[PDB]
C-alpha cells in the first residue's frame, strides 16, 4: 500500500480516467518517483489516494494523528511517497528517508 | 571526544594559541556547533584535531 | 538525541543567526540615463 496526496505538480489524474482502470488513472513527478523506489525495492505498489484529504497534525483536543501521518502510526499506511516536509514532531512518531 | 579538520571558518586555531588550554584552543562555526549540542545532549567533550 | 538536537537547533533558527555571524558579522567586504561624468569634460 502507498499513500499519497493530490497535488497540482506532484499527482495528477489523467484526462479519460474512466476508460483506464488502476495505474494509468493518474500521472506526475510522485508517481515515477514511487517506480524508481521499487526499482531497486522487492515490493508491490497499488496508487492508493488518503481519503481524509490532509498531510497530518495532531488536534489539540482529540490528541491524534490524521491523514498520511494518521495512517502510518495506527498501522493502515505501509509507504507514503508524497510532499511531506520533515519537522520536530514527525520524526519522534514515524522515521524519514533522506531529503 | 571530537573529531575534526582544520579548513577555514570551521576550524582555526585561536590567536595566541601558544598560551591557551584545551576548547579554548580553537574558534570558528563548527566550535560553537559543538557547544549547542554537547548542552542538549549533556555531555563534556574534548576537540582533537585529525 | 543528537539527530533531533539538529531538528531542534534548524526550526528554532539557531544555525541561520550563527551562519550569519561568521560569514557577513564577520567579513571585510561590502536608472539608467546619460550620466554627468559623460559630459563633464
Ligand atoms: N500546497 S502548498 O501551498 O505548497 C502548501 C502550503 C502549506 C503547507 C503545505 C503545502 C504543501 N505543498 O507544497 O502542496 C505541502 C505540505 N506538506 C506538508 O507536510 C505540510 O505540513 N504542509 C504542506
Amino acid at each position: 500500500v502507498v499513500t499519497t496526496i493530490l497535488e497540482s505538480p506532484y499527482v495528477m489524474m489523467k484526462k479519460n480516467h474512466e476508460m483506464l482502470e488502476g495505474n494509468e488513472r493518474y500521472e506526475g513527478y510522485c508517481v515515477d518517483l514511487a517506480a524508481e523506489i521499487a526499482k531497486h525495492c522487492g515490493f508491490k505498489y497499488k496508487l492508493t489516494i488518503v481519503g481524509d484529504g490532509k498531510y497530518g497534525a495532531r488536534d489539540a483536543d482529540t490528541k491524534i494523528w490524521n491523514g498520511m501521518v494518521g495512517e502510518l502510526v495506527y498501522g493502515k499506511a505501509d509507504i507514503a511517497i508524497a510532499p511531506l516536509t520533515i519537522t520536530l514532531v514527525r520524526e519522534e512518531v514515524i522515521d524519514f528517508s533522506k531529503p | 571526544i571530537v573529531t575534526t579538520i582544520l579548513e577555514d571558518p570551521y576550524v582555526m586555531l585561536k590567536k595566541n594559541a601558544n598560551q591557551f588550554e584545551g576548547n579554548d584552543r580553537y574558534e570558528g562555526y563548527c566550535v560553537e556547533l559543538a557547544a549547542e549540542i554537547a548542552k542538549h545532549v549533556g555531555y563534556s567533550y574534548r576537540l582533537e584535531i585529525v | 538525541p543528537v539527530n533531533l538536537a539538529v531538528l531542534k537547533l534548524s526550526e528554532q533558527g539557531v544555525l541561520d543567526k550563527l551562519k550569519s555571524k561568521w560569514w557577513y558579522d564577520k567579513g571585510e567586504c561590502g536608472t539608467s540615463a546619460l550620466s554627468l561624468s559623460n559630459v563633464a569634460g
